[PDB]
């Protein structure tokens, strides 16, 4: 026998004993996450311990299979995946050092401490501290403490160790032959060997700064707009053709601008749709929310639950004194075993929440046909782009009219879509330029063309040129603004909320075309229709099997990513901007600054 | 009027692994084909080339009940012209094949929350069975060019797996009881007819 049908009977065995082990991991840490006790952290542990020696045991073992020799491209892909060593191609003196770092930073982020000037009495830390200061309140001088304070300490305490993570994470990834640890995160979208399909590394960042282009005016006409909006809560400290301070952007760190709506509100006395008191007024209980959620997925195209998912999920808080972690989920314990946790109250966030965590359960189900080691999204960004646009078409005013919650009398005036387009656009379109700017500041970090003394002067001007935000006090190279964010103190990529982002709107427009849709995008409706649902599944079920690009065509039409839908949708707010902006200055000049 | 052991063979206790399924020989008895068609307890029954029900009445030299415990998903390859891992290396029908088989749900049974590791299967042989055949035999599968010496290792495997049953699995991972009923017509007086 050759290698081929050698590495062919190893995978066999592998498939086999692997799913047993899987198993009790999502058992046990489902218990604890369900049933909080001290007896219950050794099962957990014990079970992830299992799981881990097996997998570093047979990645060690399954690297006697050189790829060379191999020409079928389904094992080449579930061999890749287990070769794969990670980070203990290191040392053991280099080993010891990298995960401490992790730790110290992960306990330094958790334990913060957060107390005003000549005053040690009261101190307030992240949650529900400063977070909440910094999401209600119209004081510049109170605005502007939270901001400093948090960079003041973590910041300084976080710019010696973080020099040390760049340089053995980069060395890790040229132990692995990848040129940096940048170019390491974006393997994930590499597709190789198949022709008309291919994707290199490096493409990714030119096909990100291309999207990014389109996208200029937009958020220059909705960046001009907050801004006209915003020298009126603040009297001053605000100039016409300048940047806005950083601590006047909702949030601590200006990811969302969600928080801003009470001030930017295009037709006040009109308010939204909010379909809570029908729910509460007439019986609504935790169940019916998930039983008009599968009669969504049952209309359009898909299956229904199973027995065992109606019995051993936790749907509703338990109460008493028994503790549960909320948080909402979506569990595959492998087996056949589907499960939700999460505690659900009766109102509109729940409601629209239920299909996101539905339509992730029903992303799983369609490839457990698959092996194991190919059971995911085609990328980082295909499965939560999937149980995101089911939530697009549950609160649009003509599936809520269907179900009895929205009067039957209700009209639907275009003073309102603006309302609901802001609110909409206000956390879309006003955090993509941000995740795009950490991105490229992590990525020339990581190559080398931002030398370790001028770090903090190159992410404040790339806040001014491509975000438009501004110190609001001069920070000099003691800091690590960066490391102040969740994702970059502890190690995670950041690109997968850019590409989803794209993703969501490349897809509802293509099953609205399945639905002969008629009007704009943002009112369609996929219920009822036959072959959209058809067309989805016909992506949901591969999973890994097949490059992106292919799942990708077999939706959409197109092997790239795209920005005209996201476009499309935002259309009718556009002109209203537009409109609404022939008295003002469209974008900002990189020089004005609030301490001169 | 002697009945046939039927309820030995149905409501047996404990039931047999897949590679050494269970083999019970009918003959010079009484066969009430009522009990099986009238009850609707079962998950699958399916004649070929018999009609369950008129054809009750002929009779037949020897009859052959083999029993044994699958998962749910697995069912479906107990028939003639199938493949996969249970029809080529564990129980293999004919193509030319007359009988019956009877499929029905035993999780309250077989399964346990600790696991049941007491079935078993085996995942690798290297050739495919006969029908009719069972192999018990557990020499190591030598998938590589090296000796194995009857020691598990490197391109070395043990042949004979467990399916590890749990209460909370899916209705396909599930374990269900499986019998299958053949008939033999040789030229022979025939004594079992059922009337
Ligand atoms: C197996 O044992 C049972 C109980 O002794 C027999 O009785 C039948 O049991 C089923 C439920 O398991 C009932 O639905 C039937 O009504 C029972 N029938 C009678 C006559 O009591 C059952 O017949 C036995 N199985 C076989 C194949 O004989
Ligand atoms: C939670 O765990 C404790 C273990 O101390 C156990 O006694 C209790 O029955 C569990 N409760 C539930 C609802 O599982
Ligand atoms: C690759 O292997 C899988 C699994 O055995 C098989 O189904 C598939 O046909 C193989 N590829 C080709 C091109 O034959
Ligand atoms: C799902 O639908 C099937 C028929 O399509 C039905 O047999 C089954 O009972 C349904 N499941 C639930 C939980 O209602
Ligand atoms: C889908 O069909 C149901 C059947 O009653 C109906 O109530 C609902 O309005 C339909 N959906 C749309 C968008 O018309
Ligand atoms: C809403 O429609 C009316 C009627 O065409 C129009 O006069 C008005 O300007 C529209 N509102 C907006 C914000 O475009």
């Amino acid at each position: 026998s050759t290698i081929e049908e050698q590495a062919k009977t190893f995978l066999d065995k592998f498939n086999h004993e692997a799913e047993d082990l899987f198993y009790q991991s999502s058992l046990a840490s489902w218990n604890y996450n369900t049933n909080i006790t001290e007896e219950n952290v050794q099962n957990m542990n014990n079970a992830g311990d299992k799981w881990s020696a097996f997998l570093k045991e047979q990645s060690t073992l399954a690297q006697m299979y050189p790829l060379q020799e191999i020409q079928n491209l389904t094992v080449k892909l579930q061999l890749q995946a287990l070769q794969q060593n990670g980070s203990s191609v290191l040392s053991e003196d280099k080993s010891k050092r990298l995960n401490t770092i992790l730790n110290t930073m992960s306990t330094i982020y958790s334990t913060g401490k957060v107390c005003n000037p000549d005053n040690p009495q009261e101190c307030l830390l992240l949650e529900p501290g400063l977070n909440e200061i910094m999401a209600n309140s119209l004081d510049y001088n109170e605005r502007l403490w939270a901001w400093e304070s948090w960079r003041s300490e973590v910041g300084k305490q976080l710019r010696p160790l973080y020099e040390e993570y760049v340089v053995l994470k980069n060395e890790m990834a040229r132990a692995n032959h990848y040129e940096d640890y940048g170019d390491y995160w974006r393997g994930d979208y590499e597709v190789n060997g198949v022709d008309g399909y291919d994707y290199s590394r490096g493409q990714l960042i030119e096909d990100v700064e291309h999207t990014f282009e389109e996208i200029k005016p937009l958020y220059e006409h909705l960046h001009a707009y907050v801004r006209a909006k915003l020298m009126n809560a603040y009297p001053s400290y605000i100039s016409p053709i300048g940047c806005l301070p950083a601590h006047l952007l909702g949030d601590m760190w200006g990811r969302f601008w969600t928080n801003l709506y009470s001030l930017t509100v295009p037709f006040g006395q009109k308010p939204n749709i909010d379909v809570t008191d029908a729910m509460v007024d007439q019986a609504w209980d935790a169940q019916r929310i998930f039983k008009e959620a599968e009669k969504f997925f049952v209309s359009v195209g898909l299956p229904n639950m199973t027995q065992g998912f109606w019995e051993n999920s936790m749907l509703t808080d338990p109460g008493n004194v028994q503790k549960a972690v909320c948080h909402p989920t979506a569990w595959d314990l492998g087996k056949g075993d589907f499960r939700i946790l999460m505690c659900t109250k009766v109102t509109m966030d729940d409601f629209l929440t239920a299909h996101h965590e539905m339509g992730h359960i029903q992303y799983d189900m369609a490839y457990a046909a698959q092996p194991f080691l190919l059971r995911n999204g085609a990328n980082e960004g295909f499965h939560e782009a999937v149980g995101e646009i089911m939530s697009l078409s549950a609160a649009t005013p003509k599936h809520l009219k269907s179900i009895g919650l929205l009067s039957p009398d209700f009209q639907e005036d275009n003073e309102t879509e603006i309302n609901f387009l802001l609110k909409q656009a206000l956390t879309i379109v006003g955090t993509l330029p941000f995740t795009y700017m950490l991105e490229k500041w992590r990525w020339m970090v990581f190559k080398g063309e931002i030398p370790k003394d001028q770090w903090m002067k190159k992410w404040w001007e790339m806040k001014r040129e491509i975000v438009g935000v501004v110190e609001p006090v001069p920070h000099d190279e003691t800091y690590c603004d960066p490391a102040s964010l969740f994702h970059v103190s502890n190690d995670y990529s950041f690109i997968r909320y850019y590409t989803r982002t794209l993703y969501q709107f490349q897809f509802q427009e293509a099953l609205c075309q399945a639905a002969k849709h008629e009007g704009p995008l943002h009112k369609c409706d996929i219920s009822n229709s036959t072959e959209a649902g058809q067309k989805l599944f016909n992506m949901l079920r591969l999973g890994k099997s097949e490059p992106w690009t292919l799942a990708l065509e077999n939706v959409v039409g197109a092997k790239n990513m795209n920005v005209r839908p996201l476009l499309n949708y935002f259309e009718p707010l556009f002109t209203w901007l537009k409109d609404q902006n022939k008295n003002s200055f469209v974008g900002w000049s990189t020089d004005w600054s609030p301490y001169a | 009027t002697n009945l046939c052991p039927f309820d030995e063979v149905f409501n047996a206790t404990r039931f047999a692994s897949v590679y050494a399924w269970n083999r019970k020989r009918i003959s010079n008895c009484v066969a009430d084909y009522s009990v099986l068609y009238n009850s609707a307890s079962f998950s699958t029954f399916k004649c070929y080339g018999v009609s369950p029900t008129k054809l009750n009445d002929l009779c037949f030299t020897n009859v052959y009940a083999d029993s044994f415990v699958i998962r749910g998903d697995e069912v479906r390859q107990i028939a003639p012209g199938q493949t996969g891992n249970i029809a080529d290396y564990n129980y293999k029908l004919p193509d030319d094949f007359t009988g019956c088989v009877i499929a029905w749900n035993s999780n309250k049974l077989d399964s346990k929350v600790s696991g049941n590791y007491n079935y078993l299967y085996r995942l690798f042989r290297k050739s495919n069975l006969k029908p009719f055949e069972r192999d018990i035999s557990t020499e190591i599968y030598q998938a590589g060019n090296k000796p194995c010496n009857g020691v598990a290792g490197f391109n070395c495997y043990f042949p004979l797996r467990s399916y590890s049953f749990r209460p909370t699995y899916g209705v396909g991972h599930q374990p269900y009881r499986v019998v299958v009923l053949s008939f033999e017509l040789l030229h022979a007086p025939a004594t079992v007819c059922g009337p």
